C-alpha cells in the first residue's frame, strides 16, 4: 500500500543509501 | 561482475527491499565511505547528501544509545557521546562553511539545514544571521581562517574514534561482529 | 570495494534468510557458472544439483510467467533447450563422476535425484557401466567428449537464456540492463 | 526455522554467495 511500490519505482533506505554513495563515487571519479 | 551487479539490482530495485529495515553497519560503512575514515577532502558537501548522512548518523548514534542496555563502559557511553556531539557540530559548522562560499547564497536550505542540525548546538548561530547576509569578499576569509582554527583532520578523527568506539562497544556489549 | 556490506546483509543477516530469491539471481548464476559471456566448470554434486536448481526454478517462473503474437515459438523453443541443456549438464556431470577413481557410486546412482529424468536408456546405459573397470570410462567419456564438445551445451544453455529474458522482458514486467 | 535461533547462515542467497566463491576460488587456484 505504498504509492511508489504502486508506481513500480525506487523508494528504500537501500536505494537513497546506494544512490547517495555513488553521487559521492562520481564525485570522486572527476 | 554480473553476479554482484545483481545484488545491487536486488538492494537498489526489488520490491521486498524498499519497505526493509536498514541495519546499522550499512549506515557505519556509509559513514567511512562518505568522509573517506583513514590514518584531504574529498567529501562532496550537498545539503541532501549532508543531511542524509548526518541522517545515519544519528541512526547509529540512536541504535548505539538503545542497544546500550567491572567493565564500566560507561567512560565508552560519555566518551561516544562528547565525539558524537563534536563530530556532528563539525559536520554542520563545515556543510555551513560550504553553504556560504558559494554566492548567491541559497539561505532558505542553509536556515532548514540548521534548524534540523543545529540544535543540539547553542546559539552562536544568530551570529550566522548576520554573515548571512553581509558581502562575500569580507566574508570567505573571514570563513577561511578558520581551518588552521578547526582544521578537518581533527574532526575527521573525531569521527573515527566516534565509529571505532561505537563498534567497540557493540562488538563486545551487544552481539555484533565486523570482520567478514 | 565496500560493496562487500551489502554482501554481509545478504548471506547474512535475519531478515534475508527466509526471503524470496528472484529469478535474475538465478539467471546471473547460471551465466556466470557456465562462463556465458572451455571447461572451467566446477563439477561436484553439491554444486552442479544447486545450479541445477537454479536452472528448474527458471524453468519454472518462465512457464508460469507464460501464463498476431506467437510465442508458441519462444515457449517450445526454450523447452528444447532447456531439456537438452539440462540433460547435457547431468551427462556431463555424470562423465566428472565416472573419471574418478574410486567411484562414489551412490551418491552416482542418486545424482539422477531431479536430474536423472526418467528417460531410462540414457542413464541405464550411463550405469550398467557404473562398474566395469577405470579405462572404459575414461575413454568412453573421451569416446564422447569429442562426441558433443561442452561449446554446444555452452551455446545451448546461452540461447536458454537469451530466449528466456527476452520471453520474460516483453510480455512481463521485467528488465536486465542496470 | 532453528537455525535462526542460531544465528546461522540459512538462505537461497547464502547458497548461492557460497557456491558463487566455490567456483571463483576454484578459478583462482
Ligand atoms: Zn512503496
Ligand atoms: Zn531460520
Amino acid at each position: 500500500a505504498c504509492e511508489m511500490c504502486r508506481l513500480g519505482l525506487p523508494h528504500g533506505s537501500f536505494f537513497e543509501l546506494l544512490r547517495d554513495w555513488k553521487k559521492i563515487e562520481e564525485f570522486r571519479n572527476k | 561482475s554480473s553476479i554482484v551487479n545483481a545484488c545491487l539490482r536486488y538492494l537498489g530495485y526489488s520490491k521486498s527491499m524498499c519497505h526493509e529495515k536498514m541495519p546499522i553497519f550499512m549506515d557505519i560503512a556509509f559513514i567511512e565511505y562518505c568522509f573517506n575514515l583513514s590514518l584531504s577532502q574529498q567529501i562532496l558537501w550537498e545539503y541532501s547528501l549532508i543531511s542524509n548522512a548526518l541522517e545515519r548518523l544519528e541512526n547509529i548514534e540512536l541504535e548505539r544509545q538503545n542497544c546500550m542496555r567491572l567493565l564500566n563502559k560507561e567512560t565508552l557511553n560519555n566518551e561516544a557521546l562528547k565525539l558524537y556531539s563534536c563530530a556532528k557540530a563539525g559536520i554542520c559548522r563545515w556543510m555551513a562553511f560550504h553553504f556560504l562560499e558559494q554566492e548567491p547564497i541559497d539561505h532558505i536550505n542553509f536556515t532548514k539545514f540548521l534548524q534540523d542540525w543545529g540544535s543540539h548546538n547553542e546559539k552562536e548561530m544568530e551570529a550566522l544571521q548576520r554573515l548571512s547576509k553581509h558581502k562575500i569578499r569580507k566574508r570567505l576569509i573571514y570563513v577561511s581562517q578558520h581551518k588552521k582554527k578547526m582544521p578537518w583532520s581533527k574532526f575527521n578523527s573525531v569521527l573515527s574514534r566516534y565509529i571505532q568506539c561505537t563498534k567497540l562497544q557493540l562488538e563486545v556489549f551487544c552481539d555484533y561482529d565486523f570482520k567478514q
